[PDB]
C-alpha cells in the first residue's frame, strides 16, 4: 500500500520521461522481446487447436 | 481478316490526338502548345502522312497558306452541322414522305396491340383511337422533318464508310455532295471538314463524328417523343406522358447551347454542366420554404458566374500561343456573354412552366450537346496538387475515429454472433467495460461518451475470418486491358514518339520478361500463363510479395481510368472482396442499388424517416479520395488486418502507390525523355508525369472509405447529441438528422429547422475538416422536404422520374456484336419499355417502339455492313411464306402481322403482351402461345371474352396445330435442360450466341499455354457426356432439380468461364494480337442469323400442316396442358413436372360491375378522387414477394467457412432436401460430400439445414425461378388501391381441398393493379372495383412426386475428376475441429 | 496515503493534458521533391510555428492555423453562415434574370 | 474510499493506452514498409505464423 | 479488494512502457537503427523455428 504506490510514481516519472524524449525528438531488445512474446503466445493458441485434431 | 469499326459512340474523344492530326496536317500548334504538337510535327505516324498526301488535302492546305481559308475548332462546326437547313430542292419532298411512310406504318403496326389489349378489357386501322390518331398526325412539323434529314444524311456517311472500309482495308471517305455545302473527309483515324462559302476548315477524330450523328439522333428522339405524347394527350388527358413540353421552346433551346458551345469553346461545357444546379434550384423553389431555397439560389448563381470566369480565363491562356490565336469572339473580352447565358437560363424556365414534371423530365438537356476533349495531361496535374498536401491532425480525431470503428465492429459481432470478438488485449480495458465485455451486451449511442471511443481505440483482436487458399477465377477475369510492367511501359506508345534509345531498349529488354508480361489485356495475361498455380495469391498475400516490388507502374486513361501489372490487380480485387464478404454486414447504410424499383424502395424508406427538428444534408463523395493518407485509412485497415490474422492485405495502397511513378499512358500523349534515361522512375517530373502520390486512387479502396465515411457520421452523431440516418449510394451521402426541442416564444418550426440544419453543417464541416477532408459549397447541401438520392426526385410521396433521359440513343444497330439482329430488336424493345414502366404510358411506348424497329426492319437490313442485302432476301421470303399460310392480301399485312409475334416461334415482337401487366412469369412456352392467340385474334374476329371456339376462320386451329404436330430429334435432353430449364428441343426454339460459340471457344482453348484451361477444354465434351448420362434414369424429369444438381458441381464454374469468353467478338483471334475479325467469326455469325431469321419457315409449314388431315379441335381446350405436351413431345420425355404455369392475363376473366357469383379477386380504389397518375393512396406499397421454405438451422460457427463453403452446404442441402426419394440416395450423397466438400456424409449432415416444407414443387429457391413479382407500374401508386384474395380461396379448396396448385397470386394481384392503370389510361377515369374470376379449366394439382431410379455413381465420379481444377476449397480437420 | 495518491493524480493529468495536444503531420515528399520524410508527432504550438516559418511545405496555410488553435475562421465562416452573399457577376446575372 | 480513488488511475491509464496505441498504428507509415520494419510495430499476426509452423515441422 | 486494483494498474503501466519504447525505438533517423531491427527481426524468426522444431 506504500511501496506499490511509490513504484506506480516511479514508472511515471519513467513514462513522463520517454514521452518528452519522444515528443521533443521530431528530427530495441524491449520491444523484440515483447514481439517474441505475443508470437508465442498466438503459436500457443495455434497448437492447442493443432492437437485438438 | 475484316476490319469492322464502331457505329455509337463508346470511348472518348481525344485531345491529344485531334492535336496531334491538326498539327500534323497545318503545320503549327493547333489546340495547344503541348509536347504533343512537336513530336508529331517531327515525326507524324503513317496514317496522319496518308491523310496528309491526299490530292484534296493538298489543295485545302495551299489554299489555307494562301491566307484564303480559316482555320477553326470543332465546336464550331457542330454549330454550323446543326443549323444546317439547306434542304430546299426536290430532298425537301422526300424525306417528308419518308416520315410520313414511317410514321403511318408505325401505328399499323400498334393497331393490332391495342385492338387485342381493347378486346380482353372489354372497352388498315380498325380501333377509333388510332384513326383519331392517324388523322392528327398527318402532317409532321419543320423541327421534326429537320432533325430527321440531318441525322439520315450523318447516317448515310457513316454507312457508306463502314461497309466500304468493311470491303476495303485502308480506305478514305471523300464526300462533296450528300451534305451540301460541306466537304467531309472521313476515315478511321482522322475527319477534315470543310465549308466553302464560309471559308472554313477544321481536323477531328472519327469519334467526334460519331458524337455528332448521336446528337442528331437524340434531338430527332427528343422531338418524336414529345411529338407523340402531344397528339396522344391532345385526345385524352391521361394517354401521354406527365410532361407537356412545347418544341419551339426547345428548338430555341437547342440553338442557345449550341452559341454557348460555339461562344466560348470546348471550356463551355463546364459552363452547361452548372445549369443541372439551376434546374435543381427551380425545383426547390416548389417544395423548400423561403430559407432553404433562398440559399440555395444564391449559392446556385455563384457556382455558375464562378465556372463561366474560369471558363473564360482558361479559353484566353490556351489559346495565345498556337494557331487559334485569332478565334476568340469579341463578346468574351468585353463581357457581354452573360446576355447570352441570361437567355439561356430564361428559356430553362420557360421549358419547365412551373412544373415537377417538367422540371424533373428536362434533364436530358445534359445529354444533347455531345461531349467534351479530355485533356490528360492538365486532368492528372489537376490533382497532384491534392495528393502531394501535407494534412495535420490532432490525435484524440483519430483516436476517436478508431474508437467510432471498433465500437461498429464490436456491435455488429454481438448481433450476428452471440459474442465480442476474441480480444487479445483486454488488459487494458476498465472495470465498466470489462462487465460489458464479459456479459456480451454494448451500450448504446445515448449511453457512450467520447472517453469511451478513446479507451476503445486501444484494443487489439485475433483471426475471426479466413482466407481463400485458391483464386476464384471468375473474379480475376473479364474483358478489360492490363498494364505494363514498368521497364515495358514504353510499349504504351508509338514507336515513331519514343527517341531511338528507347526503341533499342525495348527491343532488347522484351527478351527477358514473360509472353504473358508482355500482354496488354487480362484475359491473354491469364491464357499465356503457363506457371499459373491456384494458391499465387494466398502466396502472395501471406509473404506481402507486392511490397517494395520493382514492377509497379500507375497509368491513367481519362473521369480517369487508372491500371497497374496484373499482381497488383490481384490484391487489389482480394482485398475489396474480402471486404464486401466478411464486413459490409456490420454496415446496413452501404448500398450498391442501382435500378428501377430499387431506387424507389429507398426513396420510400427514407420519406419514412415539445417538438422534434428535422434537417437532410445532402453531399457528393465523388473527390472525397484524394484527402484520404496513411494516417487517416489504415488505422482501420489495421483492424480489419488483425480480423483476417494477416498484415497489410486491406493497407496495401498507401504503402505501395507512394513509391510509384504516375504516368498518363495515352497513345498521342507521350511524355518527354531525356537521352541516356530508360528507367521510368529517373524521369523528369512534368505535365502528365509525377511522383510522391499519398491518397489514393479512385475506384481503388472505395468500400473502405465508405464504412470509414459512416463510422465518422457516428462519431458526428455522438458529438452533436441529436439522431441521424444515413444513406451512401456510391458517391451520393444523405443525412436525415433530428432533435427534440423546446420550441421558444414565436419561433415556427420552419426557424427551428433551419437553426438545426445550420448547427449540424457547421459540425459536419469541422468534423470533415479535423481528417483531412475541406468541403465545398459546391458538393453539400440542405433541405427538408424533399427526398433526393442518386438522381431520382420523390415529393410528397409521389415519384417524379426521367424516362426521356434513357430512350435517348434508340436506333437502329444498338447494344450488339458484330450487328445481330436478334440482339438489337431485343434491345429496342428492353430500353423503350421505359417509358411505360416509369413514364406510365403504354400507348406512347408502343408507337416509338413500332417506331424504330419498322426503320430497323423494313429499312436498316438492306444495308448491313457484312450481311450485304441477304437478311433482306430472308426476310422476303419469310414473308411469303406468312402470306401463303395466313392466306393474307400483301406482303404490308404479312409484315405487321410478323411484327406482331413473338420472337420465341421466330418472329419479330421482342415485348410479350404479359409485360404491360405484370413483370415476372415462371413460364415462357405458355405466355408465347397466349400472347400468339391474342395476335391472331385480330384477324381471325375471335372475341377473348366467350371461350374457345371453332369457327369457319381456321387459322388459329391451324397455328395451334402445327404447334404440337413435328418431328420429334432429341438430342443431349438433361444437360441441356440442366443449363437452360426452359429449353425446347427438337429445334422448336431459336438459337443463342452462348450455343454457337461454345465449340469455337473450347477449340481455341484448347491450345491455351496455361494447363488449367487447356485440360478443361480438352475434356469439355466428354465431361457433358457423363454429365448428360448421370441423372437419366430418375424417370420424373424436374429441370429445377436438375438446375441444382448442375450448380453443385465445378463444370458449373468451368461453362462460367466458356459463356463469358463466348461474347467477345473474333473468338478465334484471342491470342492472335490482333484487333481484325476472322472470317469464320463472319460465317458462323452470317448463317446463325440466317437460320434463325427463317425460323418460321420450319416452325409453321405449309406441307399440309405435317400431312395432318386431323386439324385441332377448341372444344374445351386447355392452353396449359397443351402448353405442357409441347414441351413434351420436344423432349421425347414420358413426365416433366414443376415447369408448366398457367397464365394470368389468359386464366384471369375482368368483371367491373359486382354480381351475385362472388367469385375471384378484388380490387378496390382507396382514393377519392377519379384520377390517380401523380397521387399518392393511404395504403402501403405492393412488393410482390414469393414464399421461401421453412428451414431450421444448426448451430455452429459460421465464421470458420469461407462464402464458397457454406453455398455448397446449401446446395447439399438442397439435394437432400428435393431427391429423397431415389433407390441409391446414400451413395449418392456420400459421394457428393466426400467429392465436392471433403467430409463424409455423416459429417456434413450435422450442417445442413432442415427443410420443414413437404412440397418442394412449390418453395423451391434456385436461381431459374423468380424470387419477386411486381407489377408494371411504379411503386408510389400501388399505395392508391386495395385488394382482397378471399372470395377465391373459398372456390379452390371445394375443387380441390387443401392441395397445392399451380398458379401465382402475386402475380394476379399484380395483374389486378397494373389493369386499374391501364383502364385509367384508356378511359380517363379509374374504376371503383375490379373483380378477377379464374378459369378451372387452367388450374392443376402441384404434388411433390415420388422419384424412382438409380443415380450413376461412376459418371458422377468422372464429371468430379476430370473439372476437378474448378472445386472449392476443402474443409480441414483443423476447420471441422473449429466448427464446433 | 492520500498524499501519493495526490502526486499520482497529478502526474496523470500531466500526461493527459501533454496527449491532448500532440499533433501529427501526415508523410509526404520531402524538400527538393526527393524521398518520402516520415510522420511527424509535436506539440500544438511548435507544430503551428513550423507552419508559420514554412518549414512544412503546404497551401492553405492559413486555415491549418486557424484550425489547429481551436478558432473559426472567416472563408469557413461564411461558409456555413446564415445568408449566402452574391459577386459583382453573380448580381449583373442577376439583375439580368429579374 | 481508497477504491473508488482507485477505479479513476485505471480509467486515466486506458485512455492513455488507446492514444498511444493510436499513435503507434499511425507511425507505421509507408516509411516503415520501404525500410523493412512495420511488422516489428504492428505484430506477427497467425499466417506467418502458420508458415512458420509448417515450415518447422 | 485493492491488490488485484493494484495488479490491474501494473500490467497496464508496463504496457504503456512497452508501447513508448516502441515508439521512441522506431523513431530512429540514422538507417543502423533500422536495419538493426530488421536483422534482429530475421534472427528472431530462425530462433523462434527452433523452439518450435524443438517440441
Ligand atoms: C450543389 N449541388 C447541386 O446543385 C446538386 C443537386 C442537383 N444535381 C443533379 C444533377 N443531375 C440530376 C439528374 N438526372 C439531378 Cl436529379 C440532380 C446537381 C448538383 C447537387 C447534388 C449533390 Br449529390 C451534392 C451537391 C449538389
Amino acid at each position: 500500500i506504500t511501496a506499490r504506490l511509490d513504484r506506480i510514481d516511479e514508472k511515471l516519472s519513467e513514462i513522463l520521461g520517454m514521452l518528452h524524449t519522444l515528443v521533443v525528438a521530431s528530427a530495441r531488445e524491449e520491444m523484440i522481446e515483447k514481439i517474441r512474446t505475443e508470437a508465442l503466445m498466438t503459436n500457443d493458441r495455434l497448437e492447442a487447436m493443432a492437437r485438438l485434431r | 481478316n475484316v476490319y469492322l469499326t464502331d457505329s455509337y459512340l463508346k470511348g472518348v474523344i481525344s485531345f491529344s490526338e485531334c492535336n496531334a492530326l491538326g498539327s500534323y496536317i497545318f503545320n503549327g500548334p493547333y489546340l495547344k502548345n503541348d509536347y504533343t504538337n512537336l513530336i508529331s510535327r517531327q515525326n507524324p505516324l503513317i496514317e496522319h502522312m496518308n491523310l496528309k498526301k491526299l490530292n484534296i488535302t493538298q489543295s485545302l492546305i495551299s489554299k489555307y497558306h494562301k491566307g484564303e481559308i480559316k482555320l477553326e475548332e470543332p465546336t464550331y462546326f457542330q454549330s454550323l452541322l446543326m443549323t444546317y437547313k439547306s434542304m430546299t430542292s426536290s430532298e425537301q419532298i422526300a424525306t417528308t414522305n419518308l416520315l410520313k411512310k414511317i410514321i403511318r406504318r408505325a401505328i399499323e403496326i400498334s393497331d393490332v396491340k391495342v385492338y387485342a389489349i381493347l378486346n380482353k378489357l372489354g372497352l388498315t386501322i380498325k380501333t377509333t383511337l388510332l384513326k383519331k390518331l392517324m388523322c392528327s398526325m398527318q402532317h409532321p412539323p419543320s423541327w421534326l422533318i429537320h432533325w430527321f434529314n440531318l441525322y439520315t444524311k450523318l447516317n448515310n456517311i457513316l454507312t457508306q464508310y463502314r461497309s466500304n472500309e468493311v470491303k476495303n482495308h485502308g480506305f478514305t471517305l471523300i464526300d462533296n455532295q450528300t451534305l451540301s455545302g460541306f466537304q467531309f473527309i472521313l476515315n478511321q483515324y482522322g475527319c477534315i471538314v470543310y465549308h466553302k462559302e464560309l471559308k472554313r476548315i477544321t481536323v477531328t477524330t472519327y469519334n467526334q463524328f460519331l458524337t455528332w450523328k448521336d446528337i442528331s439522333l437524340s434531338r430527332l428522339n427528343v422531338c418524336l417523343i414529345t411529338w407523340i405524347s402531344n397528339c396522344l394527350n391532345t385526345l385524352n388527358k391521361s394517354l401521354g406522358l406527365r410532361c407537356g413540353f412545347n418544341n419551339v421552346i426547345l428548338t430555341q433551346l437547342f440553338l442557345y447551347g449550341d452559341c454557348i458551345l460555339k461562344l466560348f469553346h470546348n471550356e463551355g461545357f463546364y459552363i452547361i454542366k452548372e445549369v443541372e444546379g439551376f434546374i435543381m434550384s427551380l425545383i426547390l423553389n416548389i417544395t423548400e420554404e423561403d430559407q432553404f431555397r433562398k440559399r440555395f439560389y444564391n449559392s446556385m448563381l455563384n457556382n455558375i458566374t464562378d465556372a463561366a470566369n474560369k471558363a473564360q480565363k482558361n479559353l484566353l491562356s490556351r489559346v495565345c500561343h498556337t494557331l487559334l490565336d485569332k478565334t476568340v469572339s469579341d463578346n468574351i473580352i468585353n463581357g457581354r456573354w452573360i446576355i447570352l447565358l441570361s437567355k439561356f437560363l430564361k428559356l430553362i424556365k420557360l421549358a419547365g412552366d412551373n412544373n415537377l414534371n417538367n422540371l424533373s423530365e428536362l434533364y436530358f438537356l445534359f445529354r444533347i450537346f455531345g461531349h467534351p476533349m479530355v485533356d490528360e495531361r492538365q486532368a492528372m496535374d489537376a490533382v497532384k496538387i491534392n495528393c502531394n498536401e501535407t494534412k495535420f491532425y490532432l490525435l484524440s480525431s483519430l483516436s476517436m475515429l478508431r474508437g467510432a470503428f471498433i465500437y461498429r465492429i464490436i456491435k455488429g459481432f454481438v448481433n450476428n454472433y452471440n459474442r465480442w470478438p476474441t480480444l487479445r488485449n483486454a488488459i487494458v480495458l476498465p472495470l465498466r467495460w470489462l462487465t460489458y465485455y464479459k456479459l456480451n451486451t454494448y451500450p448504446s449511442l445515448l449511453e457512450l461518451t467520447e472517453r469511451d471511443l478513446i479507451v476503445l481505440s486501444g484494443l487489439r483482436f485475433y483471426r475471426e475470418f479466413r482466407l481463400p487458399k485458391k483464386v476464384d477465377l471468375e473474379m480475376i477475369i473479364n474483358d478489360k486491358a492490363i498494364s505494363p510492367p514498368k521497364n515495358l511501359i514504353w510499349t504504351s506508345f508509338p514507336r515513331n514518339y519514343m527517341p531511338s534509345h528507347i526503341q533499342n531498349y525495348i527491343e532488347h529488354e522484351k527478351l527477358k520478361f514473360s509472353e504473358s508480361d508482355k500482354s496488354r489485356r487480362v484475359l491473354e495475361y491469364y491464357l499465356r500463363d503457363n506457371k499459373f498455380n491456384e494458391c499465387d495469391l494466398y502466396n502472395c498475400v501471406v509473404n506481402q510479395s507486392y511490397l517494395n516490388n520493382p514492377n509497379h507502374v500507375v497509368s491513367l486513361t481519362g473521369r480517369m481510368f487508372a491500371m497497374q501489372p496484373g499482381m497488383f490487380r490481384q490484391v487489389q480485387i482480394l482485398a475489396e472482396k474480402m471486404i464486401a464478404e466478411n464486413i459490409l454486414q456490420f454496415f446496413p447504410e452501404s448500398l450498391t442499388r442501382y435500378g428501377d424499383l430499387e431506387l424507389q424502395k429507398i426513396l420510400e424508406l427514407k420519406a419514412g424517416i415539445n417538438y422534434i427538428s428535422k434537417c437532410s444534408i445532402i453531399t457528393d463523395l465523388s473527390k472525397f479520395n484524394q484527402a484520404f493518407r496513411y494516417e487517416t485509412s489504415c488505422i482501420c485497415s489495421d483492424v480489419l488486418d488483425e480480423l483476417h490474422g494477416v498484415q497489410s492485405l486491406f493497407s496495401w495502397l498507401h504503402l505501395t502507390i507512394p513509391h510509384v511513378t504516375i504516368i498518363c499512358t495515352y497513345r498521342h500523349a507521350p511524355p518527354y525523355i531525356g537521352d541516356h534515361i530508360v528507367d521510368l522512375n529517373n524521369v523528369d517530373e512534368q505535365s502528365g508525369l509525377y511522383r510522391y502520390h499519398m491518397g489514393g486512387i479512385e475506384g481503388w479502396c472505395q468500400k473502405l472509405w465508405t464504412i470509414e465515411a459512416i463510422s465518422l457520421l457516428d462519431l458526428i452523431s455522438l458529438k452533436g447529441k441529436f439522431s441521424i440516418t444515413a444513406l451512401i449510394n456510391g458517391d451520393n451521402q444523405s443525412i436525415d438528422i433530428s432533435k427534440p426541442i423546446r420550441l421558444m416564444e414565436g419561433q415556427t418550426h420552419a426557424q427551428a429547422d433551419y437553426l438545426l440544419a445550420l448547427n449540424s453543417l457547421k459540425l459536419l464541416y469541422k468534423e470533415y475538416a479535423g481528417i483531412g477532408h475541406k468541403l465545398k459549397g459546391t458538393e453539400t447541401y440542405i433541405s427538408r422536404d424533399m427526398q433526393f438520392m442518386s438522381k431520382t426526385i420523390q415529393h410528397n410521396g409521389v415519384y417524379y422520374p426521367a424516362s426521356i433521359k434513357k430512350v435517348l440513343r434508340v436506333g437502329p444497330w444498338i447494344n450488339t456484336i458484330l450487328d445481330d439482329f436478334k440482339v438489337s430488336l431485343e434491345s429496342i424493345g428492353s430500353l423503350t419499355q421505359e417509358l411505360e414502366y416509369r413514364g406510365e404510358s403504354l400507348l406512347c411506348s408502343l408507337i416509338f417502339r413500332n417506331v424504330w424497329l419498322y426503320n430497323q426492319i423494313a429499312l436498316q437490313l438492306k444495308n448491313h455492313a457484312l450481311c450485304n442485302n441477304k437478311l433482306y432476301l430472308d426476310i422476303l421470303k419469310v414473308l411469303k411464306h406468312l402470306k401463303t399460310f395466313f392466306n393474307l392480301d400483301n406482303i404490308d399485312t404479312a409484315l405487321t402481322l410478323y411484327m406482331n409475334l413473338p420472337m420465341l416461334f421466330g418472329g419479330g415482337d421482342p415485348n410479350l403482351l404479359y409485360r404491360s401487366f405484370y413483370r415476372r412469369t415462371p413460364d415462357f412456352l405458355t405466355e408465347a402461345i397466349v400472347h400468339s392467340v391474342f395476335i391472331l385474334s385480330y384477324y381471325t374476329n375471335h372475341d377473348l371474352k366467350d371461350k374457345l371456339q371453332d369457327l369457319s376462320d381456321d387459322r388459329l386451329n391451324k397455328f395451334l396445330t402445327c404447334i404440337i404436330t413435328f418431328d420429334k430429334n432429341p438430342n443431349a435432353e438433361f444437360v441441356t435442360l440442366m443449363r437452360d430449364p426452359q429449353a425446347l428441343g427438337s429445334e422448336r426454339q431459336a438459337k443463342i450466341t452462348s450455343e454457337i460459340n461454345r465449340l469455337a471457344v473450347t477449340e481455341v482453348l484448347s491450345t491455351a499455354p496455361n494447363k488449367i484451361f487447356s485440360k478443361s477444354a480438352q475434356h469439355y465434351t466428354t465431361t457433358e457426356i457423363d454429365l448428360n448420362d448421370i441423372m437419366q434414369n430418375i424417370e420424373p424429369t424436374y429441370p429445377h432439380g436438375l438446375r441444382v444438381v448442375y450448380e453443385s458441381l465445378p463444370f458449373y464454374k468451368a461453362e462460367k468461364i466458356v459463356n463469358l469468353i463466348s461474347g467477345t467478338k473474333s473468338i478465334t483471334n484471342i491470342l492472335e494480337k490482333t484487333s481484325a475479325i476472322d472470317l469464320t467469326d463472319i460465317d458462323r455469325a452470317t448463317e446463325m442469323m440466317r437460320k434463325n431469321i427463317t425460323l418460321l419457315i420450319r416452325i409453321l409449314p405449309l406441307d399440309c400442316n405435317r400431312d395432318k388431315r386431323e386439324i385441332l379441335s377448341m372444344e374445351n381446350l386447355s392452353i396449359t396442358e397443351l402448353s405442357k405436351y409441347v414441351r413434351e413431345r420436344s423432349w421425347s420425355l414420358s413426365n416433366i413436372v414443376g415447369v408448366t404455369s398457367p397464365s394470368i392475363m389468359y386464366t384471369m376473366d375482368i368483371k367491373y360491375t359486382t354480381s351475385t357469383i362472388s367469385s375471384g379477386i378484388i380490387i378496390e380504389k382507396y382514393n377519392v378522387n377519379s384520377l390517380t397518375r401523380g397521387e399518392r393512396g393511404p395504403t402501403k406499397p405492393w412488393v410482390g414477394s414469393s414464399t421461401q421454405e421453412k428451414k431450421t438451422m444448426p448451430v455452429y460457427n459460421r465464421q470458420v467457412l469461407t462464402k464458397k463453403q457454406r453455398d455448397q452446404i446449401d446446395l447439399l442441402a438442397k439435394l437432400d432436401w428435393v431427391y429423397a426419394s431415389i433407390d441409391n440416395k446414400d451413395e449418392f450423397m456420400e459421394e457428393l460430400s466426400i467429392g465436392t466438400l471433403g467430409l463424409t456424409y455423416e459429417k456434413a449432415k450435422k450442417l445442413f439445414p432442415q427443410y420443414l416444407s413437404v412440397n418442394y414443387l412449390h418453395r423451391l429457391t434456385v436461381s431459374s425461378r423468380p424470387c419477386e413479382f411486381p407489377a408494371s407500374i411504379p411503386a408510389y401508386r400501388t399505395t392508391n388501391y386495395h385488394f382482397d384474395t378471399s372470395p377465391i380461396n373459398r372456390i379452390l379448396t371445394e375443387k380441390y381441398g387443401d392441395e397445392d396448385i399451380d398458379i401465382v397470386f402475386q402475380n394476379c394481384i399484380s395483374f389486378g393493379l397494373s389493369l386499374m392503370s391501364v383502364v385509367e389510361q384508356f378511359t380517363n377515369v379509374c374504376p371503383n372495383r375490379i373483380i378477377l374470376i379464374p378459369k378451372l379449366n387452367e388450374i392443376h394439382l402441384m404434388k411433390p412426386p415420388i422419384f424412382t431410379g438409380d443415380v450413376d455413381i461412376h459418371k458422377l465420379k468422372q464429371v468430379i475428376q476430370k473439372q476437378h481444377m474448378f472445386l472449392p476449397d476443402k474443409i480441414s480437420l483443423t476447420q471441422y475441429v473449429e466448427l464446433f
